[PDB]
């Protein structure tokens, strides 16, 4: 659309977890205590 | 791999986010001279038969 | 080492016909280097890009 482009090679896929580190435990899971009371 | 491609021989002008330009080629001359069509042409006949 | 990106905005004015135009945006921090961040000083892993 009025520009030229350049032919070029596709590209490797990458997703976040290819760069950046995941700060979750996979061994340790804490656990959580149920509630819907405000004042509770 | 992008196709070949003809190239169209079209006015080539974009006028920016209106996009590309209306291409009259020949102006105003097909709607006065009229249509010509030069795919369909006649060679004249030059010689003939004696 | 320093990558400097640039950054753009391609603006067109709507309906006006004055031509389109490129902008560099966001200068103060693409164009000066990382920094340490002051919540975790120590490592350069926590220095983050702006």
């Amino acid at each position: 659309s009025a520009a030229y482009n350049t032919a070029t090679a596709p590209k490797v896929p990458v997703s976040r977890a290819t760069f950046f580190q995941n700060t979750k435990s996979k061994d340790f899971d804490f656990k959580f205590a149920d509630g819907a009371d405000a004042i509770a | 791999y992008k196709e070949t491609s003809r190239v169209s021989l079209t006015s080539m002008i974009y006028v920016g986010t209106a996009g590309k330009d209306l291409s009259l080629p020949t102006g105003t001359v097909e709607d006065i001279i009229g249509a010509v069509d030069g795919m369909r042409r006649v060679v004249r006949t030059i010689g003939g038969q004696t | 080492f320093h990558i400097q990106y640039k950054m753009e905005v391609e603006i067109q004015r709507p309906g006006d016909g004055t031509e389109a135009s490129r902008f560099n945006v966001y200068e103060r921090y693409l164009n000066n280097y990382l920094r340490m961040s002051d919540c975790a000083p120590t490592s350069v892993l926590n220095a983050v890009s702006p």
